[PDB]
């Protein structure tokens, strides 16, 4: 096997710099051809740089200029220095080297990292709001009964959200964000349970916001009237 | 006793361009004429010398280098030049003072289903340094651990093969290229041209 | 550069049937081109090597043919555990360019979708702002129409749909539909109701409540 794990993505105004980092396990980044390739979730994949084990390196048009492609061999480590980055960079950045050139017998291993989110944005980092999903006589049906989270006005992605701390897991359905007009990401997490299980057992959801530092811990209550 | 220009330029085989051939011109009189008349090439480039004037000198020694590449790759043979030819096949200095002569090749040296016989270097450590010439076929590790020879994970022949056929594009197309290093030393000029007194 | 083509943009195929993926090449690229599998959320797999190899651990389903500028991708008899976007990379030019991509939708029996509907909380309320959540759970196809009725007034603009990926296992989809208003608009109406029309349902189905309670 191959690892690469990747880090430096984040949150960057327009103009900023940011140094992406990816080491490797297995692999000699010093003597392998290493590829650096961003993925926009609406253009789909893009090569931008790639650096040959002689020293030679390579960057796509769109990032020519920009960024820097580069490596420590003490480390293991491949680097990728972005600067004055735009809004169009805005995409999961991987490391990886590219397999091919087979001969009859061997070929040579395409293995890809994990990746890293690099947000290019003005707009500054937000904590989201969680609120009850509560279930109710319009949430059961069946013998089934449907409660969840919501998870409003945050900003910049990812959020991760759990159930009962990793207790339930069947029946989650975890929605992914879309991004609302007032420019902030909004998602919901809904969870199926039994009808009977609304009195004894108790569901929290685990809402964790790295990005600002908030960990939600919502306790989702059937419905009452006060 | 004219230089055998001839010799290396119509050649019925080259060699590949990770072995390139040297031919080392001495001891004879040119004629580049015979190199300008000849506009079947499409290709033809100059650092340094003066193509004209080229034929009114003497040199202490010339050297025609001759090998195969692809169309796509023929802009590395330059001087300055970085990609897989310039750095692990055949590198030009920075300093060249000579001419790069490349002429397509695809109605002699391709083969229907494959002429596997041209190879390229394609796992190489460092840069090749100019004019030098590696034909090692040892195993190239690509990994931490030792390949012993023996090739598989992490452990690379690093010569690629060429899959010249007739019916590839222009970019695929086999290219014969020869490369024309004009050296004057500190010693007798053994090779003028014809417009020498 | 080398501009790829890939088709089709995504294709709906049952189990078991043949799924066959073309990619074109604006130039000749020889065989130098691999297929990847990324599944949802994952990194990019290598599936195919220079055409036809095929990496280790791949099923024999997984076939891969072609070359010089046209090449394809198939599956012999589709299964649940291989839907994923797949896309064709060419190397060996610089820069390395890969296809728009060919989503994959397993087909299966038409499933009513299961409504539900969430008021906005008191919590929520208390912010200034209220959102409405409109759900739909376990359904096929993927297409489904949902409207907001708010005092019998259809609602646009507000509204803002999410759709869940595919399960690997019912190989079904779940909708979230979110309505927000200001706590003034919300207090502006009484009746807030979504209407789901799908294939499922001989009829469409409205979740409705009244402000308070009913
Ligand atoms: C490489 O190509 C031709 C070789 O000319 C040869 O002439 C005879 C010896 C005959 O036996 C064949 O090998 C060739 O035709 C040179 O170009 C001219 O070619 C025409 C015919 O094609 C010939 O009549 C001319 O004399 C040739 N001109 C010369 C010899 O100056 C070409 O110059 C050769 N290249 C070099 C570097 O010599």
């Amino acid at each position: 096997e191959v690892q690469l794990v990747e880090s430096g993505g984040g949150l960057i105004q327009p103009g900023g710099s940011l140094r992406l980092s990816c080491v490797a396990s297995g692999l000699t980044v010093s003597s392998n051809y290493m590829n650096w390739v961003r993925q926009t979730p609406g253009k789909g994949l893009e090569w931008v740089s790639v650096i040959y084990s002689g020293g030679s390196t390579f960057y796509a048009d769109s990032v020519k200029g920009r960024f820097t492609i580069s490596r420590d061999n003490s480390k293991n480590t491949l680097f990728l220095q972005m600067n004055s980055l735009r809004a169009e960079d805005t995409a999961v950045y991987y490391c990886a080297r590219v397999g091919g050139y087979c001969s009859s017998a061997n070929c040579v291993s395409d293995v890809w990292g994990k990746g890293t989110t690099v947000t290019v944005s003005s707009a500054s980092t937000k904590g989201p709001s969680v609120f009850p999903l509560a279930p109710s006589s319009k949430s059961t049906s069946g013998g089934t009964a449907a409660l969840g989270c919501l998870v409003k006005d945050y900003f910049p992605e990812p959020v991760t959200v759990s159930w009962n701390s990793g207790a339930l897991t069947s029946g989650v359905h975890t929605f992914p964000a879309v991004l609302q007009s007032s420019g902030l990401y909004s998602l919901s997490s809904v969870v199926t349970v039994p009808s009977s299980s609304l009195g004894t057992q108790t569901y929290i959801c685990n809402v964790n916001h790295k990005p600002s530092n908030t960990k939600v811990d919502k306790k989702v209550e059937p419905k009452s009237c006060d | 006793n004219l230089c055998p220009f001839g010799e290396v330029f119509n050649a019925t085989r080259f060699a590949s361009v990770y072995a390139w051939n040297r031919k080392r011109i001495s001891n004879c009189v040119a004629d580049y004429s015979v190199l300008y008349n000849s506009a079947s090439f499409s290709t033809f480039k100059c650092y340094g010398v003066s193509p004209t004037k080229l034929n009114d000198l003497c040199f202490t020694n010339v050297y025609a280098d001759s090998f195969v590449i692809r169309g796509d790759e023929v802009r590395q043979i330059a001087p300055g030049q970085t990609g897989k030819i310039a750095d692990y096949n055949y590198k030009l200095p920075d300093d060249f003072t000579g001419c790069v002569i490349a002429w397509n090749s695809n109605n002699l040296d391709s083969k229907v289903g494959g002429n596997y016989n041209y190879l390229y270097r394609l796992f190489r450590k460092s840069n090749l340094k100019p004019f030098e010439r590696d034909i090692s076929t040892e195993i190239y590790q690509a990994g931490s651990t030792p390949c012993n020879g023996v090739e598989g994970f992490n452990c690379y022949f690093p010569l690629q093969s060429y899959g010249f056929q007739p019916t590839n594009g222009v970019g695929y197309q086999p290219y014969r290229v020869v490369v024309l290093s004009f050296e004057l030393l500190h010693a007798p000029a053994t090779v003028c041209g014809p417009g020498s007194h | 550069d080398i501009q790829m083509t890939q088709s089709p943009s995504s294709l709906s195929a049952s189990v078991g049937d043949r799924v066959t993926i073309t990619c074109q090449a604006s130039q000749d690229i020889r065989n130098y081109l691999n297929w990847y599998q990324q599944k949802p959320g994952k990194a990019p797999k290598i599936m195919i090597y220079d055409a036809s190899i095929l990496e280790t651990g791949v099923p024999s389903r997984f076939s891969g043919s072609g070359s010089g500028t046209d090449f394809t991708f198939t599956i012999s008899s589709l299964q649940p555990e291989d839907i994923a976007t797949y896309y064709c990379q060419q190397y060996d030019n610089l820069p390395i360019t890969f296809g728009q991509g060919t989503q994959l939708e397993i087909k299966r029996t038409v499933a009513a979708p299961s409504v539900f509907i969430f008021p906005p909380s008191d919590e929520q309320l208390k912010s200034g702002t209220a959102s409405v959540v409109c759900l739909l759970n376990n359904f096929y196809p993927r297409e489904a129409k949902v409207q907001w009725k708010v005092d019998n007034a259809l609602q646009s603009g507000n509204s803002q749909e999410s759709v869940t990926e595919q399960d690997s296992k019912d190989s079904t989809y779940s909708l979230s539909s979110t309505l927000t208003l200001s706590k003034a608009d919300y207090e502006k109406h009484k009746v807030y109701a979504c209407e789901v029309t799908h294939q499922g349902l001989s009829s469409p189905v409205t979740k409705s409540f009244n402000r308070g309670e009913c």
